[PDB]
DNA sequence: TCCCTAGTCTCCAGGCACG
DNA sequence: CGTGCCTGGAGACTAGGGAGTAATCCCCTTGGCGGTTAAAACGCGGGGGACAGCGCGTACGTGCGTTTAAGCGGTGCTAGAGCTGTCTACGACCAATTGAGCGGCCTCGGCACCGGGATTCTCGA
DNA sequence: TCGAGAATCCCGGTGCCGAGGCCGCTCAATTGGTCGTAGACAGCTCTAGCACCGCTTAAACGCACGTACGCGCTGTCCCCCGCGTTTTAACCGCCAAGGGGATTA
């Protein structure tokens, strides 16, 4: 498997689309983008973590370098969605 | 579990064991990876949407390299997110210059 | 036919298109012989040979669009090595 | 070795620059452009050769040549 | 019956609060030493005072050390240390603190000498206090405080017949002797929703009959001050008491009374009792406590006995307001 | 105390043609210095979004120089000797 | 009377301009750009004289970069005059 | 706080390469910034390599493959000679 | 006996010991690793200081000035593609002046 | 300094990923 | 369609973070005021760059006959990629330990600056 | 091609501030131990990179051949450069209001 993301991928995708399908090609496509962005995002992370002289990783420096790295709406939507998402966690 | 915890679809753990094999930091927030598989999942909600709504312009029922690229030129976000990243057999966003007219 | 419509045609359809376009074997052939200078007796997998062959044409994909556009801001319908040295330099590659 | 540079087609650079959406290329453009793959395919295989070197291997990995990609600025997917 | 102990600990807590600038550890000691005063057994280990709650690792060898020993080490070593010593004896004036102290010690400045050779590099509360340190040091005995209050009483019912002064604290609670006397004063006109110079009158009015001596600081709401009985034109004159006087709206009038009567135990089993009780009970009102801990609207504060039946709790007289 | 704005003016014409100089134009057109402005402004703004997020992940409510530094390298500027 | 030629005080003060190494922007106007530019993303933030400097100076170097790119786009089209669609042509062969 | 910065190294470096040369405190300062700048490109690109490598340990392999990977041209021609025989006097002790 | 004597280096060893550890760029740090980065950056420290100090001697001036540094890196081709991406402040720019906006009659 | 909540190991297991 | 692990939840143990804000007075910080003087704005030739059209020619697309190398279908065949089991150097870690380095405080000439005078381009005729 | 004039350079002299230079004081590199283990190394197994060969076929290669568009020529025009003139703002200094910090309650 060399512990790949394709199921989760495949999910979101009939979540968002259920009538339609993907290629193999596609979907390594899509796991090489999802590894990318969790690299940007913890090396964006461990910069600001250094940088800031904090010793752990936190939520905060999350939102920090995610809004770092996002444009605008895409930045707003995605921060929207992961402070949601932190208080369902938190709460639940 | 934790992913229904959350009730996200990317898998946490395995995004929590990422960042601890990562050595990224000393320590590792625990909502932190519930965080970044919220961001990664919303990246790609967007990236598939816009995919499907490409695939349907295209009228094919399988996601495609090629529509997967042209997505990616088309929103203005998105481009500037991957502008320096290459897709495999993706083509060419169809793009003729005014001049090149007659 | 008309000059250019068919050269419009092939634009469109290359433009449409998602193939590779490159000889794979010369490819090949190019790929081991730089590697020569590096390293001799040295073997690469096909799936690498691919991906390069694929890189290489993306990069000549981005060089030939901004020389045309440096075309059209020099006003000229034709590419000219001067729009490649051009744009070499405004990428700043050399 | 066998001019393999000169592998690169009139014909076939002709469909790269179509594929760049180019409408008309002088006659000295097909040889500059040679030039400009070399330097990029060498400027890359260096690398790539290095990354092997240090994998201690007898053979060029694919993801060798992503990571020397990421070195030289350029992401690519499809490999992995 | 941990009186040494409590003393030992009572001067090393004076070393985290004034010199080392660590509150968090002045008032953990602090607790800690008013939990071995409050035990009436004999302490014989570390261990067995472990028990007590807010006694912790630290306390618990420094006990231990204590009784074996007969004194401690860093704490021998601390009361040897001329810029400790010195430190600690500025900080017993009032007006000069942790960083006054240091500064001043930083200076030169290590005893009362240089205090009043150096007038010009204390400020007016600073002069005060430099001018009445052992005045205010002694203690004012429950005839002398009564007269006192007294006095202020007639001050403000000739000020005003509808100003309301009460001498709450200790005094109030019934001790025989305070360090100084802190006043609640109000007036029908002066609401949570409505003078300024209420509190000028009073402090022109008590100046005026000599009864107040300084002024260290007044504003619209309290005013702090040093103030002395006179003598009878034959006695020796009465040490200067620290007054301070503030100014609370009629509504708040009786919560502010009830908090100031004390003591801090009786305070903390009332908020406690209308905590349980869903209610909140603050220095300005009390108010309802909602289902999610949301305070409601403030009641209506007009008595002690109101307040005590708002938290549902028999109304106590100050003098069994100990805890 | 007061907030002001249309400081975009601020970049006079004789300065823009001093750093054209120093960059060596010889002769510019009067419309270059809308444009100067305008991408001026727009480089300006994309450093210092990224310096305002950096200085308020590390809590501070001053522009620190060493956060300008790394939103430069963020940008991929990377100046030297500051910081 | 004596005029120097309608391209020589030109050519003149770009050596001059390209030996010195001062910033040629007015540090008044610049930190009000900044603060004006820092208000609109946050209100009551301070901005350090230091961090004001070095702004200043990567802005100049920005613009040194794109005015000498401008400079060798009027050089590929024969002209002299620095144009703004010349400009507009390098911040799309930047990729800007 | 102490501040650490490569300013003493510098001098020394500078006076054992030219005996009678000046330097200002901001050219200093520019050093220190291109000194660190190596410094971490050089541990990046390490820690990168093993990362691919897979390794738990950062050896002096990765550094010479890192050299030859970030420095440029002759430069990185003569570094790993200047390094190997540098690592030769850490194993010669 | 310090380690960098013990390699005959200027540059500190154990400080880039102590920061490579401190950097948190791997689980573990061999030893030759910080005599490699000495290495390489005494030897660029040293390419940079003597294209410098000449620069100064053809600019007159004892002290080293951030114009002759950046001069310096403008002047190596090697050093200029290592920095290319780099901007040394008050360093200005070399002097490069067109063939087309040269005065000619 | 004491605390309390959150970051580590660890430690099986009803259950998700896999071929 | 079993089935093969596996993170998810629950101890077990351990580290940062906060446990007190109001009331009054004072110093550092910061924002506005004012002369002034370099500097920016304005204004006016004019001439030199920008630019539009004509001629042309030659070089590049374009259609076509041909061929030859690239795919593309076999075929085998081994160098080495990858995985496994020890053990062993070896890096990590701990506890003194001293000294390279650091902070503070001179100092004296390098170097900016000024001013004059000599130097040499430079437009104009 | 000179020549007046104006921008530039060089040289002397001046004053000023910072590079270094020194010196006292430390915490971070050194010494010298241990101790779990990363990977080093030997060894074994499968697999994919070659390696090759016959067929096909189409990309390509070479070649007539028109034409258009690059370019060089021309005039022609107007925009911005140079030089002088008139505000003007920035800037350095010079002032006073409030934000943060102090003790204390």
């Amino acid at each position: 498997r060399k512990e790949s993301y394709s199921v989760y991928v495949y999910k979101v995708l009939k979540q968002v689309h259920p009538d339609t399908g993907i290629s193999s090609k596609a979907m390594g496509i899509m796991n090489s983008f999802v590894n990318d962005i969790f690299e940007r995002i913890a090396g964006e992370a461990s910069r600001l973590a250094h940088y800031n002289k904090r010793s752990t990783i936190t939520s905060r420096e999350i939102q920090t370098a995610v809004r770092l790295l996002l444009p605008g709406e895409l930045a707003k939507h995605a921060v929207s969605e992961g402070t949601k998402a932190v208080t369902k966690y938190t709460s639940s | 579990t934790r992913s229904s915890r959350a009730g996200l679809q990317f898998p946490v753990g395995r995004v929590h064991r990422l960042l601890r094999k990562g050595n990224y930091a000393e320590r590792v927030g625990a909502g932190a990876p519930v965080y970044l598989a919220a961001v990664l999942e919303y990246l790609t909600a967007e990236i598939l949407e816009l995919a499907g709504n490409a695939a349907r312009d295209n009228k094919k029922t399988r996601i495609i390299p090629r529509h997967l690229q042209l997505a990616i030129r088309n929103d203005e976000e998105l481009n500037k997110l991957l502008g320096k990243v290459t897709i495999a057999q993706g083509g060419v966003l169809p793009n003729i210059q005014a001049v090149l007219l007659p | 036919y008309r000059p250019g419509t068919v050269a419009l045609r092939e634009i469109r359809r290359y433009q449409k298109s998602t193939e590779l376009l490159i000889r794979k074997l010369p490819f090949q052939r190019l790929v081991r012989e730089i590697a020569q200078d590096f390293k001799t007796d040295l073997r690469f997998q096909s799936s690498a040979v691919m991906a390069l062959q694929e890189a290489s044409e993306a990069y000549l994909v981005g060089l030939f669009e901004d020389t045309n556009l440096a075309a059209i801001h020099a006003k000229r319908v034709t590419i000219m090595p001067k729009d490649i040295q051009l744009a070499r330099r405004i990428r700043g590659e050399r | 070795l066998r001019d393999n540079i000169q592998g690169i087609t009139k014909p076939a650079i002709r469909r790269l620059a179509r594929r760049g959406g180019v409408k008309r290329i002088s006659g000295l453009i097909y040889e500059e452009t040679r030039g400009v793959l070399k330097v990029f395919l060498e400027n890359v295989i260096r690398d790539a050769v290095t990354y092997t070197e240090h994998a201690k291997r007898k053979t060029v990995t694919a993801m060798d040549v992503v990571y020397a990609l990421k070195r030289q600025g350029r992401t690519l997917y499809g490999f992995g | 019956l941990n009186g040494g102990i409590t003393d030992m600990l009572t001067e090393l807590a004076n070393f985290e609060k004034n010199v080392s600038q660590a509150i968090h550890k002045y008032n953990a000691y602090r607790k800690a030493a008013s939990v071995i005063a409050k035990y009436p057994h004999k302490i014989k280990s570390g261990a067995e005072a472990k028990k007590l709650p807010g006694v912790g690792t630290k306390i618990a060898e420094k006990i231990d050390e204590f009784l074996a020993t007969g004194k401690l080490r860093k704490l021998e070593k601390i009361r040897q240390d001329d810029t400790s010593s010195s430190i600690n004896f500025l900080t017993r004036v009032s007006g000069i603190g942790p960083s006054a102290a240091r500064k001043f010690v930083d200076e030169g400045i290590k005893t009362l000498e240089d205090l009043r050779k150096n007038e010009d590099k204390l400020n007016h509360h600073q002069r005060i206090g430099l001018k009445y340190f052992g005045d205010f040091e002694k203690r004012i005995p429950r005839e002398e405080m009564l007269q006192m209050q007294d006095i202020v009483l007639n001050e403000v019912k000739k000020v005003d017949s509808e100003y309301i002064a009460t001498v709450c604290g200790s005094f109030r609670r019934g001790a025989e002797s305070s360090g100084d006397m802190d006043v609640l004063l109000t007036h029908p006109s002066f609401t949570s929703e409505s003078q300024p110079k209420l509190l000028h009158q009073v402090v022109e009015q008590l100046q005026k009959v000599h009864f107040i001596t300084d002024t260290l600081s007044k504003g619209e709401t309290k005013f702090m001050g040093v103030c002395q009985l006179p003598s009878k034109n034959d006695e020796k004159e009465y040490p200067h008491r620290r007054i301070d006087i503030r100014l609370i709206p009629k509504d708040q009038y009786y919560c502010g009374v009830l908090y100031f009567t004390g003591s801090d135990i009786f305070n903390k089993n009332m908020r406690a009792h209308a905590l349980e009780k869903g209610f909140t009970i603050n220095e300005y009102t009390i108010r309802p406590l909602g289902v999610t801990g949301v305070a409601g609207e403030p009641l209506p504060v007009d008595s002690e006995k109101d307040i005590f039946d708002y938290i549902q709790w028999k109304y106590r007289e100050p003098k069994d307001r100990s805890e």
